[PDB]
């Protein structure tokens, strides 16, 4: 959904795990839309 | 496992799931076994799927 924006660190182990999961690939379409350089930026974003 | 299958929950682990050794279960193999790489890849594929 547009309001529920969820993300993770781009180009990492979790990205590989989600891409491999064919059943969960419908979420991966959202996952590629929003991603962050590092964990610090992501935690700052969730904090803000 | 025993606490989960215990009836009445009269037994419990301290610390709500406290672990000290934090080691794991592995499939033992003979030294230099040719099956080690394949078995490791199989376990990793299983845990990744």
């Amino acid at each position: 959904s547009d309001k529920f924006i969820y993300a993770t660190v781009k180009q990492s182990s979790v990205d590989i795990y989600f891409r491999r999961q064919v059943e969960l690939s419908t979420m991966y379409r959202h996952m590629e839309k929003h991603n962050y350089e590092s964990a610090a930026e992501a935690i700052q974003a969730v904090r803000d | 496992y025993k606490a989960g299958r215990d009836e009445g929950c009269k037994l419990v682990t301290i610390g709500s799931g406290y672990i000290f050794a934090t080691t794991g279960y592995g499939i033992a193999l003979q030294k230099g076994s040719p099956w080690k790489r394949q078995i490791d890849l199989a376990l990793l594929q299983f845990v990744g799927d």
